[PDB]
């Protein structure tokens, strides 16, 4: 177990931890967040009472460093920084410990939520979307651009997304225009799986980082690239068999754990039909069709 | 963005456009089978690619060899002609080709798009309008090499005739889909209107008879008075 302290709570404030949420009264004794499991990527996440626009937070891995939060009142946030001194921090986190003011991490033990959400994440290649070399944690917000959505304007604050593009030169070999249109596969398979990702753990990794970005933060391109990632697969005849079992499952817990109220503005209507009903891979996402169908019926 | 009423006017600025109507290019017979069952057979078909400042219209002979063990050809038709299309574009020299494409059918948005990929500054775009050109195979001219192909061909031919060396391009193309709408809502009694009088005569270099100016005003009424009457009759109105 790991342990996020907090320097204080200046500010009323909704914090998050991955899936989970708690409240916040301003300058309530709030010293942090303890029994954080080992072994996954984590994301610390705020709301803060005065301004439910901007949800903003940081994904870290315990594993790298010890973190902790302290709010700043020029910049007007709650920051994530690095303890260098390994001995002030566990000083620091014992002391807060013994006086009890710290939340427990509250997984129920038979859940694998978190889990099966973040799965292929790997917190290095989090940092190479969210390019800021000098610190191990990595800030994401509700109005971060992506690079594609660049081209269509600050680039040290941008979420570099691997750039996908159904009527681009690279999804499209020269002779075979209309063969690689409505079949993806080569634009899977050799450009984006063994060209760019080198393999589908990376690709998986990124669709399920831009999916949570999506659901924590709001972030509207990144569920841009969420539905594109799908959409690449399910566009594809030829996909191996383990990604097409991986993917449903993928899905099936991205489906259960987003909240009900923002399925709207969320999930694409035309990707999700196209995927689950109209593509080579109708056939082969039993149980993302079945929560689909079960929990919004509407959106088909 | 999409062409509609409003901005009509700028298919006869100087900046080069093409019309594309595929409505044509894959044509069928539907027939019963020895054994009842429903088939279709092939005809030859054609591309319809129009530059309405100047006439100019490119007419690709597609050959019903095209389709020969080939499934889905309603779709294929779609990337064939955007093949072609493309094909007619990288033909032409850098200065003559179009700034813009404009599909008669949505659908040929994303077939073209693909196909011209090589040239991003080429726009291609859709339309609201209802434009006529399925009736391009009422011209007897235009119905007559298509049948007669034995091979995939480009024939050329300035679809104005000499209209232009007395009228605006806005014009001839205002009389060109008179016509054409003419002879896609009743196409005998619009052919009987252009043929009645067998002393105004079709050049050999011409698709349309050789009236006067004068003789046009007459049949542009006739043939505004037969759309009118045949719409009528659709509706009763």
């Amino acid at each position: 177990m790991n342990t996020v302290p907090f320097t204080s709570a200046p500010i009323e404030v909704t914090i998050g931890i991955d899936q989970y949420s708690f409240n916040v009264k301003e300058n309530q004794p709030f010293h942090g967040i303890k029994d954080i499991p080992i072994g996954h990527v984590h994301v610390i996440h705020f709301q803060h009472a005065d301004n439910s626009s901007m949800r903003y937070g940081y994904w870290f891995d315990c594993r790298m460093g010890n973190f902790y939060i302290q709010y700043d009142p020029k910049d007007g946030l709650y920051k994530m920084m690095e303890e260098r001194d390994g001995a002030k921090f566990e000083n620091i986190v014992h002391n807060f410990k013994e006086r009890q003011m710290m939340v427990s991490y509250p997984k129920i033990d038979e859940d694998d939520t978190w889990y099966n959400l973040t799965e292929f994440v790997q917190m290095d290649k989090i940092r190479k979307i969210v390019r800021k070399d000098e610190n191990q944690f990595s800030y994401v917000d509700s109005s971060m651009t992506t690079v594609q959505e660049n081209e269509l304007s600050d680039p040290a604050h941008s979420l570099n997304y691997t750039v996908i593009n159904f009527k681009s030169r690279e999804a499209i070999r020269p002779g075979h225009e209309m063969e690689d249109f409505l079949d993806k596969s080569y634009y899977l398979n050799t450009v984006m799986l063994q060209g760019i990702f080198k393999n589908s753990s990376n690709y998986f990794g990124e669709l399920q980082f831009a999916f949570l970005n999506a659901m924590f933060f709001g972030n509207y391109g990144s569920s841009l690239q969420w539905h594109a990632m799908i959409e690449l697969i399910c566009s594809s005849a030829t996909v191996p068999k383990h990604m097409l079992d991986k993917l449903d499952e993928i899905l099936y817990y991205q489906i259960k754990t987003l909240p009900e109220q923002y399925s709207d503005i969320l999930l694409n209507e035309r990707v999700w039909n196209i995927c689950l009903y109209s593509s080579f891979q109708k056939n082969s996402l039993h149980n993302t069709e079945k929560i689909m169908e079960n929990k919004y019926p509407e959106l088909l | 963005g999409a062409m509609n009423s409003s901005n009509y006017a700028e298919l006869f600025n100087n900046d080069i456009k093409l019309f594309v109507d595929d409505t044509n290019v894959y044509r069928v017979t539907v027939h019963k089978t020895f054994e009842g069952n429903v088939a279709t057979k092939a005809i030859n078909g054609c591309i319809f690619t129009l530059n309405p400042k100047t006439g100019h219209l490119f007419l690709k002979i597609i050959h019903t060899s095209v389709w020969a063990g080939q499934k889905r050809l309603s779709q294929l038709a779609k990337w064939k002609t955007a093949e072609e299309v493309s094909a007619l574009v990288r033909s032409l020299p850098k200065e003559e080709q179009p700034k813009q494409i404009i599909v008669t059918r949505k659908a040929m948005l994303d077939p073209l798009e693909v196909h011209m990929l090589d040239f991003p500054n080429i726009a291609i775009r859709p339309t609201e309008l209802r434009l006529p050109f399925s009736a391009a195979m009422s011209i007897d001219k235009l119905s007559d090499v298509v049948m007669k192909a034995t091979e995939p061909q480009m024939v050329l031919f300035n679809i104005y005739d000499d209209w232009l060396d007395r009228i605006s391009s806005y014009t001839a193309f205002s009389r060109l889909t008179l016509l054409l709408r003419a002879l896609k809502t009743n196409e005998e009694s619009a052919k009987m209107i252009l043929l009645s009088d067998p002393t105004i005569t079709i050049k050999s270099y011409h698709l349309w008879p050789s009236f006067t100016d004068e003789q046009w005003i007459t049949i542009e009424s006739q043939m505004r008075d037969l759309i009118l009457t045949e719409y009528g009759r659709k509706y009763n109105v």
